[PDB]
């Protein structure tokens, strides 16, 4: 059942805001929190993302993270502000810097003891919790330094719940600065060991899609974070509608994870949309959810193999024809696919659309072609590291290079591991 | 072809046609076994408790 | 008279157990708020009926059944279902967190905290028992509760009730209807468990109750509904015999002298015919021949597999509808020259044959045309080993990379579990290959 | 795009057909043990026919009939034959055969296998014999002697009347085997292929010792071997049908088609037709195919007799090709699309 929704940092918190705003006007709910809609499906499974408040209105089970104050008025400012609970923004006031340390070690830790406190309200008024998911990144400080901090508490108040992320890879294609590499390296370590499903969300690849295909000649954060939402309803869609799968990650994580430290997830949407009208065939759709262009991880799945896969068909259609079209892409490339575990493709339907779509797809891959992702952060990473570019940073929070020589030590396991795979 | 054991009643008929002749653990053990498993629950926990507070 | 106790366990188990009892009370003219007209024996009785129903000073008529899942979705539909009269708050039995499709999850942790829950109220259903014959379990092999939790509750069953037999209804599973990607380790290592507490045991393979309503039945995509009503016909035509007046298969204890004579090769498989479309415009009715000949068609098989590349160790024909002795004798005649029918030279080579007049009778609105008559078929054949063959086939790909092991560990199971029940299986298909093939 | 499997490295026919499926552009070529195949090219012993017909959304065919081996091992196809009312003891076309068990194993027919050996003896009848199994042959008018000779050998035997009086191609005086290839479809449709071969010895038959075992004993192998005349009159020791046509034209005033072939074409369907209801894939949830060799003998009263059939047969290198491709165009394109080589054989007479 129900599940509590972390938005940590600048990025954690605009996409955060968005896909709270997606989901509300899916679910009928208004600006203010009241219900609206035409079908009791929009009601049924309310209660994984919403708590009934008094009146019947509907308030979203989300914390608000933040070091400065900055983003956080921006989205009680927004569209959807009005709808969270106001004692579930916790903010500090002096920013972290772009600095994983200040996030992790000094600025955030003054602050994760009250984080947890509106956790654990939350918690405390679930009819029975199943976990946590958080929506962050990994290149700033706050999303990266105090999110990975945030997910160690929980872990260790809920170690039996299932801890999931939306997390957002740094790209120097869309970069602030230039310690992203080592804020994502340190990132990546936490997110290994006490995450159970990692959804890699490149700002990479949704840049080249907003240029490439959507033909967006000057990308916003705004452009990337209409994509990460679309993606984000639809990976969540059977947390929030009815259907023959219930709502819960535990089994999904059972599913999609071999083995437990291969738990990155490539995701993917279909038809992918800038912000038309031709009907698409449920073969377009299919072909299309699997090509590499409609990836949110700039990795190429025909570098790797599919470990296992999830993919969540949208609207009304032929599920005669979603089964045909899933078991050809199968059947037709079953070299991308290992053979060591059958029957490695699940697929799942939800008749309700998304808004200003009759039919989407949306993948779920767990790819070895993920390591193309740590590789590529951790070529970045040893770039400045092999000269301590940038240290001082960090070292003036506390922190020594043992602790940069051990992270990088770690995501290069994490890709040997995953290599391991691509050739077994 | 041998039709044999004919039984009627008014439910049925049943019967026998012949083509041709021939040519556990105790319940400690178990909740032993459930404990046992469960003692290596707590263990794993502890060990991950341990290296949390590490 | 001796009592039934039917014990459905996980989703499968239940929403089929619900099947089984609509049909049930269809066929004894039980109403669904317990009230049985015909039954002129008010509050009390020892007809067959009463093997499968118990009765109360006001005349309802209570299913012999409990109802264990360890997630509350699926049974909470029925104590809200249009049966919800029909049983008694006590037999229905939820957790609040589920097995996750994890042996480990439903066998160790979960397990461990209801299983004296669901023993003891097994145990006032019992003890309103003069006679307890024993238990028929319904569950599916992938589930991590209808493994997991089944295997621990045979274990216990057989040792508060060791004199008893017990029966499974065991769904396995298939990819073409909603699988988690570890259930052929689920079903090996309930399989393992349950070996040796297992008397009898009908296996049916999703993958040939799909086809079958695919292709007989002209539904493009089969749901859980239209599944479960056919499983239903095919159970309630195997348990006829314990609710109907008769001499083949009264007593449980039968089904294993009839049906097994090897203890460990103790999975007969179940023929079904005829499945017909209640949409067909013009059906031209099967005759005994027509239908005692489908018997032998794989087509129709519960399990898709070929018994002329295996041997049978027993056969038993139940018949509804207009049937006679002597035209099942001119079937069988006629059927033994065209086809490969070979049993083990230990036994003989004949027909236990039921004959029970009343046709099956189908669920107002199912997608079953009504028949004159109908067979089910029961036959333990060394063929169905195809079927551990191809789950212990899939085992060993996962299994050789450890891939998912880990999740096992997690919940306190040993990896070495693992390689027992693996070897088991390794035996198993061994006998089979004993008992049924002479060497090339 | 169709998908296949192979799991014969040490066919040569299958390998052929391995190559031209490529060449199509339309076949790719999985790796052994992936599951998502069209075809199987399976191997010989083993072959898990228990896990084809399970793949959702893939139509699935295998190059094997499974239950063929009671053809096609020796022990098996005397039992079948016996047994089959539609072959019978009262078969015309097969040589007398017992089926013998070693005595460390101890069914078995060997004390009413000599009761024909002594009816024979005292009956002044031609009386020599062959001990085969499924290298290692004895041929004797010696019951007891080979009965001696199989049980110090340790797998079960066959028994067969030896063929005293054969046809023998002058010049030469010398003894031959034919082998015809057909090829069974998914449909049960019975396909001779056109082109057969003689397997010729090229050592004068002689009737007064057997113990020599090379003008005796056609073999291929055998006759590159041993005897001193390998390649002397034909082509690799092996005659084909143009040939041996006209030889029986000029030498003997008949055809093949009349003399030799009516019969070999009634004992191949026979054969097939007798044990279609046991491995027949008609309404099975995988389809077989399969190509069987079959080995006659002709006397020198014209009359063939079958002595074994083979499931895995080879083919004759100058036919290879072709054959080749014609188990692609009606077993397997018949099933995956993309002046016929075969005779199919039906008949239907009505009595
Ligand atoms: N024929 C049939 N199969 C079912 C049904 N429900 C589930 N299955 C199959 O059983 C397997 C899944 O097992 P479930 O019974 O749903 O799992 P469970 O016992 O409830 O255990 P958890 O959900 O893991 O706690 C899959 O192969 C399903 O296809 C049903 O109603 N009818
Ligand atoms: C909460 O989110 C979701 C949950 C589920 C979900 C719910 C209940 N049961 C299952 C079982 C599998 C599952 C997953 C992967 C599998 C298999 C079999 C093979 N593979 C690779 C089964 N998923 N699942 C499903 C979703 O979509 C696919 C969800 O959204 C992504
Ligand atoms: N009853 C018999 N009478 C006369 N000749 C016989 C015979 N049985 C076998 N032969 C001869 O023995 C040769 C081969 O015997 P066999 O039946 O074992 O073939 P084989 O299995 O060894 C090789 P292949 O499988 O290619 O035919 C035949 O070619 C024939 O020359
Ligand atoms: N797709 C997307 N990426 C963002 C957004 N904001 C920041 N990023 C990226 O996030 C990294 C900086 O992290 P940020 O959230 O601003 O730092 P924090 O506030 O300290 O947690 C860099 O990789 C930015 O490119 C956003 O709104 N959308
Ligand atoms: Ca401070
Ligand atoms: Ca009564
Ligand atoms: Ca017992
Ligand atoms: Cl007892
Ligand atoms: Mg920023
Ligand atoms: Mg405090
Ligand atoms: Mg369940
Ligand atoms: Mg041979």
């Amino acid at each position: 059942r129900e599940i509590v929704h972390i938005q940590a940092g600048q990025c954690g918190n605009q996409i955060g805001a968005k896909f709270w705003e997606v989901i509300s006007d899916e679910h009928g709910i208004d600006p203010t929190g009241s219900y609206h809609g035409d079908s009791d499906l929009q009601l049924e499974r309310i209660n994984v993302y919403y708590n009934e408040a008094t009146g019947n209105k509907y308030v979203p089970r989300a914390i608000l993270v933040d070091l400065e104050p900055g983003t956080m008025d921006s989205v009680r400012s927004g569209p959807f502000g009005q709808i969270f609970r106001p004692d579930n923004f916790v903010f500090g006031q002096s920013g972290a810097g772009n600095n994983w340390a200040k996030g992790h070690y000094t600025e955030g830790a003054e602050l994760v003891d009250s984080v947890l406190d509106v956790v654990r309200k939350e918690s405390e008024s679930c009819d029975c919790l199943q976990g946590f998911q958080l929506t962050h990144s990994l290149g700033g400080g706050t999303g990266s330094g105090m999110g990975t901090l945030l997910i160690s508490k929980i872990r260790e108040e809920y170690p039996d719940r299932i801890m999931n992320t939306f997390s957002v890879m740094p790209s120097p294609k869309v970069s602030d600065t230039v310690v992203e590499p080592y804020n994502a390296t340190l990132s990546v370590h936490q997110l290994v060991e006490n995450t159970d499903e990692t959804y890699c969300i490149d700002n990479e690849a949704l840049y080249d899609i907003c240029f490439r295909t959507l033909k967006l000649t000057t990308p916003t954060y705004g452009d990337l974070n209409h994509l990460v939402s679309a993606t984000m309803s639809g990976v969540t869609t059977c947390l929030r509608f009815p259907g023959q799968l219930n709502a819960d990650l535990r089994k999904l994580a059972v599913n999609m994870v071999p083995f437990p430290r291969l738990h990155f997830f490539m995701p993917g949407f279909a038809p992918l949309t800038s912000r038309q009208y031709r009907a698409l065939t449920v073969p377009e759709l299919t072909q299309q959810m699997f090509d590499s262009k409609n990836m949110m991880a700039a990795c190429d799945p025909r570098h790797g193999r599919y470990l296992t896969v999830a993919a969540i068909f949208r609207g009304r259609m032929s599920m005669k024809e979603v089964d045909e079209q899933m078991l050809n892409v199968q059947n037709k490339n079953s070299s991308y696919f290992v053979e060591w575990i059958p029957n490695n493709v699940k697929t799942a339907v939800c008749d309700i659309p998304p808004r200003g779509l009759k039919m989407s797809a949306t993948f779920i891959g767990n790819s070895t072609a993920i390591q193309e992702l740590f590789k590529r952060i951790s070529e970045q990473f040893t770039a400045m590291f092999r000269r301590k570019a940038f240290l001082h940073w960090y070292t003036g929070e506390g922190m020594d290079e043992m602790e940069f020589t051990e992270a990088e030590s770690n995501m290069n396991d994490l890709v040997s591991e995953y290599q391991q795979y691509q050739d077994a | 072809m041998e039709v044999i054991e004919l039984n009627k009643c008014t439910s049925g008929q049943s019967f026998e046609v012949i083509l041709k002749p021939p040519s556990d653990p105790s319940l400690e053990e178990i909740q032993k076994k459930l404990e046992a498993a469960e003692e290596r629950r707590k263990y794993q926990e502890a060990e991950l408790l341990k290296h949390l507070a590490e | 008279m001796r009592e039934c106790i039917s014990i459905h366990v996980g989703q499968a188990g239940v929403q089929i157990g619900n099947a089984c009892w609509e049909l049930y009370c269809l066929e004894h003219g039980i109403q669904p708020d317990g009230q049985m007209p015909s039954d002129k024996t008010i509050g009390g009785g020892d007809d067959s009926f009463n093997t499968f129903f118990s009765e109360t000073g006001a005349g309802k008529h209570v299913p012999r059944a409990v109802f264990v899942d360890l997630e509350p979705t699926v049974i909470d539909e029925v104590r809200t279902g249009t049966y919800r009269q029909l049983f008694h708050p006590e037999q229905l039995i939820t957790g609040k967190e589920d097995a996750a499709n994890n042996y480990a999850r439903g066998h160790y942790t979960i397990g461990k905290e209801i299983i004296d829950l669901v023993l003891d109220r097994i145990r006032k259903l019992a003890d309103q028992c003069t006679g307890l014959q024993g238990f028929l379990v319904f569950h599916s092999f992938g589930g991590g509760t209808g493994s997991g939790f089944t295997s621990l509750l045979m274990e216990r069953l057989s040792v508060d009730y060791g004199k008893k037999s017990k029966l499974e209804f065991s769904i396995y599973p298939a990819p073409q209807v909603s699988t988690a990607v570890v259930e052929p380790y689920n079903s090996i290592l309930t399989t393992h468990t349950t070996l040796e507490h297992s008397d009898c045991a009908f296996m049916v393979d999703n993958e040939a109750i799909y086809d079958i309503c695919r292709r007989n039945l002209d539904i493009e995509r089969p749901t859980y509904t239209n599944l479960n009503r056919l499983i239903s016909q095919i159970v309630s035509s195997i348990t006829a015999s314990l609710r109907f007046d008769g001499a083949l298969n009264v007593d449980l204890t039968e089904f294993q002298t009839n049906l097994v004579p090897y203890p460990r090769i103790h999975f007969p498989l179940a023929t079904y015919a005829p499945v017909i479309s209640a949409e067909k415009a013009y059906h031209e009715q099967l005759s005994v021949a027509e239908i005692t000949n489908a018997c032998f068609e794989p087509a129709n098989q519960m399990v898709k597999c070929d018994p002329r590349h295996g041997k049978y160790m027993a056969c038993c024909l139940l018949y509804r509808g207009d049937v006679v002795p002597k035209d099942v004798n001119a079937a069988i005649a006629t059927i033994k020259t065209k086809r490969s029918i070979q049993f083990v030279d230990w036994c003989p080579t004949g027909f236990k044959v039921g004959i029970n007049y009343q046709p099956p009778t189908v669920v107002p609105g199912g997608d079953l045309a009504k028949v004159q008559r109908a067979v089910c078929m029961l036959s333990n054949t060394t063929a169905i080993a195809e079927a551990w063959a191809r789950l212990d086939h899939k085992f060993d790909l996962m299994y050789a990379k450890r891939a998912f092991v880990h999740w096992y560990v997690g919940e306190g199971m040993e990896e070495g579990e693992f390689s027992e029940a693996r070897e088991d299986m390794a035996a198993l298909e061994k006998d089979y290959e004993e008992v049924g093939v002479d060497s090339v | 795009m169709y998908t296949f499997v192979v799991r014969d490295e040490n066919s040569s026919v299958y390998a052929e057909v391995s190559r031209l499926l490529l060449a199509t552009g339309q076949w790719k070529r999985l790796r052994k043990d992936n599951p998502r195949f069209n075809l199987m090219l399976g191997e010989r012993n083993r072959l898990p026919f228990g896990r084809l017909g399970h793949e959702p959304g893939l139509v699935q065919l295998v190059n094997y009939y499974r239950g063929a081996d009671k053809l096609c091992r020796k022990a098996s196809l005397v039992k079948l034959i016996k047994t089959s009312p539609e072959l019978s003891e009262s078969c015309t076309w097969f040589p007398e055969s017992y089926v013998i068990y070693p005595t460390n194993l101890k069914t078995d027919e060997r004390e009413v296998f000599l009761a024909a050996y002594n009816r024979r003896r005292e009956g002044r009848e031609g009386n020599v014999w062959i001990a085969k199994s499924s290298e290692g042959i004895l041929i004797s008018s010696e019951a007891s002697e080979l009965l001696d000779f199989i049980d110090e050998q340790g797998q079960v035997h066959v028994i067969q009347k030896y063929l005293e009086k054969p046809l023998l191609l002058e010049p030469g005086h010398r003894k031959f085997d034919i082998r015809s290839w057909v090829l069974v479809d998914h449909l049960y449709n019975i396909y001779l292929y056109r082109e057969g071969v003689l397997r010729t010895s090229s050592e004068p038959y002689n009737s007064a010792n057997f113990q020599d075992k090379t003008c005796h004993l056609t073999n291929h192998c055998i006759q590159k071997e041993y005897s001193k005349n390998y390649g002397r009159y034909e082509e690799g020791n092996e005659m084909f049908f143009e040939e041996f046509n006209q030889y029986l034209m000029d030498a003997l005033n008949t055809t093949l088609e009349n003399s030799i072939l009516l019969q070999i074409k009634h004992i191949i369907r026979s054969c097939l037709m007798c044990i279609e209801p046991a491995i027949s894939t008609k309404h099975l949830h995988y389809q077989s195919f399969q190509l069987f060799g079959f080995d006659f003998m002709v006397d020198e009263e014209l009359k063939v007799w079958l002595i074994e059939v083979n499931g895995a047969p080879a083919c004759a290198q100058k036919l290879y090709a072709e054959l080749c491709q014609g188990i692609v165009d009606v077993a397997i394109s018949s099933v995956f699309p993309l002046t016929s080589i075969f005779i199919k054989l039906h008949h239907h007479h009505h009595h």
